[PDB]
């Protein structure tokens, strides 16, 4: 067949990474292992580590937009009530 | 918009079918059909409910055949091509009271009564909205409400001004099983009946949901175990690095 | 007798998938019956058989 | 550190390593997943075929 | 060589599913693409088995869908599967696009892969719109009326384009039959674009959450990611089964079970929930032409992404400010959909306008500035001088 | 002899601590609005006060009160 | 009737035939059936009702 362009991924044998010497892999058989090893320790401890490191980035903007939405919803509910019709016609006209 | 223009949001009554293992009270469907045939069918149509779907839910086969024979439908024309009527069968549909929309608008002050086949699903709130609309008719509107002539007040209708007069009063329907027909009891029965007419697959759908949820939860947990088993040999790898000799 | 258990059921893949389909047949019948019985027993008095027995009595 | 000094897998190795026992344990779980997948696949295919079979609207006119 | 290698078709299946080298470190956000393929197969099969019974006339559309719900055996299963599966199709697709936005899978090698995905997003938005209009409820008619009356804002040929789309002078039987024919046709164009998505992904392989090269430690896709995808496939089936059997009309609007009436306006013309952010981007601009230009620019602003990301490392995995502003963008998208669900009232006009400005300032203003700041801070944090 | 159970519940919760306050607010509004209707030129005011808000507060209290208890009584 | 205009008759010539026949109208305000003298959009009617 015809050749394609220069890609950054080969296949099994010629991946395109660098040469490796000295890195040695060790892997034992899963049939000799324990699956579900450590799931209770990592359920309460590793999960708290991941949540503690990565919750301010998700909880400050969620709190910002939820407070903005709640404030806008309360202002709208005040505007279309009976106590705020003067402000309603003022900011509407 | 204003709270009167949204309508009053209907509260959450404890229905006998709310809940993931519950079923319609089928005696309440039977009593709701009684209050439909005796009250609601004067102005409201049921153009999507066949007679045969009532069998095995609220009445028996010989019980629905009598009602279907009590109504009349259009037959195939005779040998001379004249129009012909026919006593109904199970395969027919429940007939509405008015022959067309203009007849309905002539009979109901210009407001068309909607077809109640899907109106539990068609309105936000569902059975709560239907019950609260049917019972929540104040004897007096609140002071200051400019009400048009021929329009009653109901705070649950969006806008307040509904053109259905209050039609549920105490002991207007003599129930078959001797249930004390108050207005709220009759409202609970027609709301269960209209919810059955909206979703007649409700019982079988929750049954199949229990089967499906059990099988898929078991498959999800087994697939988690099989994932961890297949991935254990990669998950517990160790790399060491003794740096090579310079050339 | 885990050797006998493996050699009977899990050595040959044909016997493995045959036991899978046989268990799936028995499971479908028994489990569908169990869910039907539990659903109809949880909703006692609300089904049409109970309404029909009330009409009959 | 030599390459002939294999590291500590001792926290993940199961203490008994009988072959038939561990393989019966693994294949019982794979077979249970295939069991419930067979039941679900049968129910799905019968759902679609039974949708294609007939309707109540013509079974009343039977 | 092996028969899965030497065969014509099994070599395709082998190099895309069986032997495909995936990185070792990709997480369960990489299951979203396989979940989208499963979603699309579900939609196509259930839609064919309901098109066997659906009648696309304007007098028979809603009643034929009601016939599917009532007379077809397990027909409510097919209908709720189609509706809730389209909603889950867009849930998983938003997760797929947000994964590409977080981990930087739009960048320099995978720009064509990103653009083909944007084309698939346009086609899926259009398919959801046409199939929503196929029901011909109250929301289908008025949603079709608004979104096809949008095109009467084009100054030269606007009414010509509108009366050619409608097939008449309003949404009627010609428009409903066009919309069923095109709603049948378009998912096969989506399947072709999914095959092209897979080609453009296959030439360069998947990225990983680190952003560094995955070429060193790699794992075949069979027997590892087959089961890592099977986990999320069964989880997706579980949540879809809950939403199909127990709460089947949660994500839908309750006005659709009213028959389609052109003479009655239902007081809140609101599309499906996965179109509400682009509907708010539409309604934020007080012009008919600039509104539809701004909605199409909101969809096509994803193509400015590989040119404005001035960062030298790939993905917000190790970037504090990019993490924070990505999640400001995500919850801005949520706030924009929540704005689009609402009426055109006093705080909501300015809220949707500021949120549309944030939605456009993320791609054009926030990302180059923040990524340049992070390049400079990454340099001076470890260069001693 | 079985009268309407919802009306009995609504009377029972109108004669409570919150309900008497809320009907006091609604009756005060109704008095003010009937006094405003007694004034001449009322039909040409174009802003007429209505007590839908106080009736909605009262009825929302009664709905939250009588929602869980009624379907026990309803056979 | 509108397909005959420009083939065998003119517009005011087809209108007279269409007015000579009578079709069904939209029902009036009281919901009664109502007949209408036909127009160019209507079709050539048959001799028999069924
Ligand atoms: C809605 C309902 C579903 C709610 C799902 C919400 C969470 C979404 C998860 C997304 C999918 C996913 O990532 O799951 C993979 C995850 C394991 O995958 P992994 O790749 O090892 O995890 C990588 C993560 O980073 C994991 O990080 P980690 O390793 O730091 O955290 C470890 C821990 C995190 O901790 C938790 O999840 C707490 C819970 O996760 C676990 O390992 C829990 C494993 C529980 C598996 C139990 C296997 C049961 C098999 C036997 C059942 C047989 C059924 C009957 C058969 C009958 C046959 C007839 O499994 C779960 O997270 C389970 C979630 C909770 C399921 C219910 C638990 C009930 C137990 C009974
Ligand atoms: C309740 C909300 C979650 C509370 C936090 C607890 C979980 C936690 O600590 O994770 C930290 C983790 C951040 O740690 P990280 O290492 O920086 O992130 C891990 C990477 O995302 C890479 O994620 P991964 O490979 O570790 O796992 C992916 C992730 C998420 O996997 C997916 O994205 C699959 C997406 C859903 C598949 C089904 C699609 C259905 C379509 C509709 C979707 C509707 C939603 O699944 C999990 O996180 C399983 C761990 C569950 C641990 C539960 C332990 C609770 C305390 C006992 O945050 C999450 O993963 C949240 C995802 C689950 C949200 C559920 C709602
Ligand atoms: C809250 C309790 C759970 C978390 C507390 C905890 O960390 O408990 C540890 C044990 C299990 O610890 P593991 O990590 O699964 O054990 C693996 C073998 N080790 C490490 C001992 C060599 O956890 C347990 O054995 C507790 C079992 C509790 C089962 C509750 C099911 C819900
Ligand atoms: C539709 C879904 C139907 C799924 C049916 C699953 C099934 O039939 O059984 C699972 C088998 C087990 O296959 P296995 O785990 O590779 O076992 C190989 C044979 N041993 C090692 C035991 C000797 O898997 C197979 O034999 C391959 C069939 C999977 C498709
Ligand atoms: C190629 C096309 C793919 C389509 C995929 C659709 C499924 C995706 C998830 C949708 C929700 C769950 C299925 C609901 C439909 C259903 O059939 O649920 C009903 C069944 C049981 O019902 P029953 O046997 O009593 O009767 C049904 C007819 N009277 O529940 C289940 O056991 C579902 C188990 C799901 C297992 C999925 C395995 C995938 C095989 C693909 C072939
Ligand atoms: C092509 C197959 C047509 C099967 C058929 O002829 O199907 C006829 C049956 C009809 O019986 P029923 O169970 O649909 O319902 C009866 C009324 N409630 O369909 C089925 O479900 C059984 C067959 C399912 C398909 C099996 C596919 C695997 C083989
Ligand atoms: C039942 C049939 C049994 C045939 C006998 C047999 O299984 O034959 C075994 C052959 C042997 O091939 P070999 O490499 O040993 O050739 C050596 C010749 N000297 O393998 C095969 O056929 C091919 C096996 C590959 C399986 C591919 C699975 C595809 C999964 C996806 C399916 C399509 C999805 C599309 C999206
Ligand atoms: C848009 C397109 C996306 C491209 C990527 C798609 C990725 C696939 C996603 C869908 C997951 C399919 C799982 C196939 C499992 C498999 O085929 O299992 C093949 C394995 C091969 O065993 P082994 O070789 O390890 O044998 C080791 C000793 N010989 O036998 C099994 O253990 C079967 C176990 C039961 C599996 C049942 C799965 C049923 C899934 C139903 C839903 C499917 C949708
Ligand atoms: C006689 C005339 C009746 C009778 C006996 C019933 N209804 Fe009602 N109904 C009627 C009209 C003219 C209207 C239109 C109201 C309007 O739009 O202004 C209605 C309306 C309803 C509605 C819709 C409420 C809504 O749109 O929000 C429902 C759910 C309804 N009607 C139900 C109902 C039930 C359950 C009845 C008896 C058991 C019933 N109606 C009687 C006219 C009449
Ligand atoms: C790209 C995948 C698809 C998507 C996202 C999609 C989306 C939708 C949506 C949102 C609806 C409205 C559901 C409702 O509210 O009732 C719908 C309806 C419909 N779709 Fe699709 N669809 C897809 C594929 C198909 C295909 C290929 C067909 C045709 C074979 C099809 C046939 C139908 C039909 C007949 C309806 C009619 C109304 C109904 O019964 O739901 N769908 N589609
Ligand atoms: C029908 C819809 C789609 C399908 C079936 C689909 C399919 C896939 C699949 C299977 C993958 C590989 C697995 C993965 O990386 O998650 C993938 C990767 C990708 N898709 Fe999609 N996709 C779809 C829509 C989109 C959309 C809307 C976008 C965004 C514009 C997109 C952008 C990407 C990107 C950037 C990747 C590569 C991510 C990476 O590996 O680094 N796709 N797609």
């Amino acid at each position: 067949g015809p050749p394609s362009g220069k890609t950054y991924m080969g296949w099994w044998g010629h991946m395109g990474g660098p040469k490796q010497k000295g890195i040695t892999s060790y892997a034992v058989s899963p049939y000799a292992q324990k699956p579900l090893q450590g799931i209770f320790h990592n359920a309460v401890f590793n999960s708290f580590r991941r949540f503690k490191s990565q919750f301010l980035y998700v909880l400050i903007p969620a709190g910002i937009y939820w407070y903005w939405w709640k404030n806008g919803n309360e202002y709208n509910e005040f505007l279309y009530s009976k106590a705020g019709r003067e402000e309603l016609e003022r900011v509407n006209v | 918009m204003t709270a009167a223009e949204h309508g009053l949001h209907a509260p959450a009554y404890a229905w006998s079918h709310n809940g993931p293992f519950e079923t319609f009270d089928h005696a309440s469907i039977r009593r709701g059909y009684q209050v439909y045939r005796e009250v609601c069918a004067a102005c409201h149509s049921l153009d999507r409910v066949a007679w045969r779907t009532l069998v095995g839910v609220s009445h028996t086969n010989e019980e629905v055949r009598n009602m279907a024979e009590e109504f009349e439908y259009d037959d195939e024309p005779d040998e001379q091509g004249n129009p012909k009527k026919r006593p109904g069968k199970l395969s027919d549909y429940i007939p509405g009271p008015y022959p067309n929309e203009q007849a309905a608008r002539a009979a109901n002050q210009g407001a068309l009564p909607p077809d109640l086949s899907l109106i539990v699903k068609a309105r936000h709130g569902g059975c709560d909205y239907i019950f609260s609309l049917l019972t929540g008719y104040p004897d007096e509107p609140p002071a200051g409400v400019a009400l048009p002539p021929g329009s009653n007040y109901n705070p649950y209708f969006p806008g307040g001004s509904i053109a259905m007069a209050r039609v549920l009063f105490d002991d207007m329907v003599e129930y078959e099983d001797g249930t004390p027909a108050t207005t709220s009891q009759m409202a609970k029965d027609v709301t269960t009946f209209l919810n059955w007419c909206a979703e007649p697959e409700h019982d079988e759908r929750k049954r199949l949901g229990l089967k499906t949820v059990i099988i898929l939860s078991s498959l999800y947990l087994l697939s988690i175990w099989v994932k961890k088993f297949k991935w254990a040999g990669i998950k517990t790898r160790k790399f060491v690095f003794n740096p090579p000799k310079p050339r | 007798s885990f050797s006998s258990l493996y050699k009977t059921f899990f050595k040959r893949n044909a016997v493995f998938v045959g036991t899978i389909f046989a268990g799936a047949f028995v499971f479908q019948t028994v489990f569908d019956t169990a869910i039907t019985s539990w659903y109809e027993n949880h909703n006692k008095g609300k089904l049409w058989k109970d309404v029909k027995a009330r009409i009959a009595a | 550190k030599s390459t002939y000094r294999t590291p500590n897998f001792d926290d993940v190795l199961k203490e008994n390593n009988d072959a038939d026992k561990g393989r019966s344990y693994a294949y019982f779980m794979v077979g249970a997943m295939g069991l419930l997948s067979s039941a679900g696949a049968k129910s799905t295919v019968e759902t679609f075929i039974s949708s294609m079979t007939a309707t109540a609207d013509v079974l009343a006119m039977a | 060589m092996a028969f899965r290698k030497s065969n014509v078709y099994l070599s395709l299946v082998n190099s895309y599913i069986i032997d495909s080298p995936q990185p070792s470190s990709i997480n369960y956000w990489w299951n979203m693409g396989s979940l989208l393929g499963l979603c699309l197969v579900i939609q196509i099969v259930t839609g064919i088995f309901m098109a066997m019974h659906y009648s696309s006339n304007i007098e028979l559309a809603f009643s034929s869908v009601e016939h599917i719900m009532r007379d077809v055996h397990n027909g409510y299963i097919l209908r709720y599967l189609h509706a809730n599966g389209a909603s889950f199709f867009f849930m998983v697709m938003f997760m797929h696009m947000a994964k590409g936005l977080y981990y930087g899978s739009y960048r320099s090698p995978r720009v064509t892969l990103w653009n083909v995905g944007v084309i698939i997003f346009i086609l899926t938005i259009a398919t959801a719109f046409l199939g929503y209009c196929c029901v011909y409820g109250q929301m289908s008619h008025w949603g079709a009326t608004v979104i096809t009356n949008l095109f009467s804002a084009i100054p030269f040929v606007g009414n010509d384009i509108v009366s050619w789309l409608w097939g008449g002078f309003s949404v009627s039987n010609p428009t409903i039959q066009r919309f069923f024919a095109l709603h049948y046709l378009v998912p096969f164009i989506i399947a072709a674009m999914v095959i092209m998505h897979l080609m453009a992904l296959h030439i360069h392989g998947s990225s990983n959450p680190l952003g560094i090269t995955g070429n060193l430690d790699r794992i075949p896709m069979h027997s590892y990611f087959i089961f890592k995808d099977l986990v999320t496939v069964f989880l997706f089936m579980l949540i879809l089964a809950l939403f199909v059997f127990y709460s089947p009309n949660t994500l839908g609007h309750p006005d659709n079970y009213i028959p389609g009436n052109p003479l009655v306006t239902p007081a809140s013309i609101v599309p499906e929930w996965y179109l509400l952010p682009f509907y708010a981007i539409l309604r934020s601009i007080p012009d008919k032409l600039l509104g539809v230009i701004t909605m199409f620019a909101a969809i096509l602003v994803l193509l400015v992404l590989p040119f404005t990301d001035r960062s030298v490392v790939r993905g917000n995995t190790f970037k504090v400010l990019s993490k924070f502003f990505f999640f400001i963008f995500v919850f801005n998208f949520v706030l924009l959909g929540q704005i689009g669900a609402c009426h055109v009232e006093v705080p909501y006009v300015l809220m949707g306008q500021i949120a549309t400005f944030i939605y456009f300032a993320y791609f054009l203003i926030i990302v180059p500035v923040i990524s340049t700041i992070e390049n400079v801070l990454f340099y001076i944090g470890r260069v001693n001088k | 002899e079985v009268t309407d159970q919802l009306e009995d519940l609504r009377e029972h919760f109108k004669n409570t601590e919150e309900g008497k306050a809320l009907v006091h607010h609604y009756e005060e509004c109704a008095e003010r609005v009937k006094i405003q209707q007694q004034q001449p030129g009322y039909a040409d005011l174009e802003h007429k006060e209505d007590c839908v808000e106080e009736f909605f507060h009262l009825q929302h209290y009664l709905d939250t009160a009588t929602a869980p208890r009624l379907f026990d009584k309803l056979k």
